[PDB]
């Protein structure tokens, strides 16, 4: 026999947040125990975006919730989506000898419903992956892990929130419109993962 | 939200669209002919894929001409067609050529998938 790690998260039920008819909503202390959490998980634009309003699941814990977003009942803490731009904006804030210029893009995947969701880059980061700066990378289908931040509302608790995508890293699947088999490439990437570890709910059990 | 692999399923497919509440689309073609008069082309469903009735369906792609690739009017050519149905008529939106080896048993019983199975 091998070696069994046991912590205790207190008596009873006390790990468990929200008991529902078909899952169960496990506390934050736990959510380092998910399989899911601290791994950029290629999720789709669908499943983020239909990711419950997380005050209505964890009240006044979802202060600092923010970054994170419940796929079914997984905690997920670093994102990977993918999907072609559909949307470019250039901006050019300005500070103490400081100009910081970004792209905020509107990426696609296209399949469930509301699959398309908000993402924020640098334009440095933009421009070494090969897009250009001129309003003209509509179509291209991108590859893109980051951190999240969700608007959740605390007054209006069952309510989406507006989201936003932190791009910390991107990757140009094809600069050409014709990227069909990069699409299914990754949609199919995106089905087996969610067949093999989303569709059947996180169940957290003691050793 | 739906890709079409079948034309001319589409009015069955969103019996409620209309210019008040168009409905996005994507339809993946074979083109079998071009009115170059009218600006048609004539698509139907990508041949080898399934064996369910199809007829052959004429989108007036007028106002693409200028942006679209000549290649995307030659009879053959395998297409991506983004419209959006109003519940009468297609209005493209964009039009581009796509790659015959994507049509493989596993793509298009993935995309069946993709067009029921999301949202827990």
């Amino acid at each position: 026999l091998y070696p069994k790690t046991k912590i205790d998260w207190g008596p009873g039920e006390n790990h468990i947040c929200l008991k529902t008819p078909f899952k169960n909503f496990y506390v934050i202390e736990l959510f380092h125990q998910a399989p899911t959490f601290d791994k950029t998980i290629p999720l789709f634009i669908s499943d983020i975006n239909n990711s419950p309003n997380l005050y209505g699941i964890y009240n006044y814990i979802a202060d600092h919730l923010r970054h994170v977003v419940l796929v079914n009942n997984y905690p997920v803490n670093q994102i990977n989506i993918f999907g072609k731009i559909v949307y470019e904006q250039y901006k050019e804030k300005e500070f103490n000898g400081v100009e910081e210029s970004y792209v905020i893009l509107v990426i696609s995947d296209f399949i469930g419903i509301d699959s398309k969701i908000r993402v924020r880059l640098s334009q440095e980061q933009f421009k070494e992956v090969g897009l250009t700066l001129d309003k003209k990378n509509y179509g291209k289908i991108v590859e893109l892990e980051g951190e999240i931040y969700n608007w959740y509302d605390s007054i209006n608790v069952s309510k989406k929130p507006d989201r936003e995508l932190k791009v910390s890293k991107i990757t140009v699947l094809s600069h050409r419109p014709d990227g069909l088999h990069f699409e299914f490439e990754q949609w199919k990437k995106r089905m087996e993962f969610r067949k093999n570890n989303l569709v059947e709910p996180w169940v957290f059990i003691p050793t | 939200s739906k890709i079409i692999l079948i034309p001319s399923n589409i009015p069955q497919e969103f019996p409620e669209a209309s210019i008040s509440n168009p409905e996005r689309l994507r339809i993946l073609a074979q083109v079998k002919d071009f009115i170059p008069h009218e600006s048609t082309i004539v698509i139907d469903k990508v041949p080898t894929i399934t064996s369910e009735q199809s007829t052959y369906i004429n989108i007036c792609i007028f106002n693409l001409l200028e942006a679209c690739s000549s290649r995307v009017l030659v009879p053959g050519t395998l297409v991506n067609i983004d419209a959006f149905y109003d519940g009468e008529s297609i209005n493209p939106v964009d039009i581009y050529e796509v790659n015959g080896a994507n049509f493989t048993m596993e793509n298009i019983q993935l995309i069946d998938e993709m067009n029921n199975s999301i949202g827990k």
